[PDB]
């Protein structure tokens, strides 16, 4: 993007690559704390 | 800050961020993260003979 096309307009295409990026990422830790959730809970019945 | 120049009016487009040319490259650069204006009028009445 920003080799070949104009810098002001890169920016605002990176900005959309950081954050559709970023969504990912987000979207990511979101469900390993949900899973680690579950982990935990069977974690507790096994020490139980 | 107020700068201050004449040039052709062909070259007035150079005079805005992210331009090439004699002017942008080696007399005149705005940066590429300008927030500022430019006015540019036409002088030939007071600057050719």
């Amino acid at each position: 993007i920003l080799s070949r096309l104009d810098p002001p307009e890169a920016e605002v295409q990176i900005d959309r690559l950081i954050t559709g990026r970023l969504q990912s990422l987000q979207t990511y830790v979101t469900q390993q704390l949900i899973r680690a959730a579950e982990i935990r809970a069977s974690a507790n019945l096994a020490a139980t | 800050y107020a700068d201050s120049f004449v040039i052709r009016g062909n070259e007035v487009r150079q005079i805005a961020p992210g331009q090439t040319g004699n002017i942008a490259d080696y007399n005149y650069k705005l940066p590429d993260d300008f927030t500022g204006c430019v006015i540019a009028w036409n002088s030939n009445k007071l600057d050719s003979k």
